[PDB]
């Protein structure tokens, strides 16, 4: 039994789909979107004036 | 003897909400208000 | 286009390699979209007439 659990815990850290995977994802997507914000906030000011 | 163990304490946990602001404010642009609009609104939907 | 369009020197948003195997390209459109924004920012910005 004890066997099966660990064997299982790293079938499951092998999914593809993975920590990693987001960790990665965001990383990037937090950039751009950080940028993104700074980017139409100017023009939104424009707007206003 | 024995005697029996407390209970372990629990607590809530306070939450800051508080927020600051600044003014801002910029030259006239080359377009006009609604194209304006237009552009910013488009930008805006794509950040949220 | 936009460059021609405005002779502004040189500058560039517009990047190869975005495409990736391990994250099987996933984030590229999202960051096409932020250079877009930014191409769209400089235009708004110095289409003066």
């Amino acid at each position: 039994q004890q066997q099966q659990a660990m064997a299982l815990l790293d079938y499951f850290s092998e999914r593809f789909t993975n920590e990693s995977l987001y960790t990665w994802l965001i990383s990037q997507l937090s950039s751009l979107y950080l940028q993104a914000y700074d980017a139409v906030l100017s023009l939104c000011l424009s707007a206003e004036a | 003897s024995i005697s029996p163990r407390g209970l372990m304490k629990q607590r809530y946990q306070r939450v800051v909400t508080a927020r600051n602001a600044s003014k801002m404010n910029f030259k006239v642009p080359n377009y006009r208000f609604e194209p304006m609009l237009n552009r910013s609104k488009s930008g805006v939907e794509t950040l949220i | 286009s936009l460059l021609y369009e405005l002779n502004l020197g040189e500058q560039s948003f517009v990047g190869g390699g975005g495409w990736n195997d391990l994250y099987q390209g996933l984030m590229a459109g999202e960051t096409l979209k932020l250079a877009l924004m930014r191409m769209e920012r400089v235009y708004v910005e110095q289409n003066s007439r």
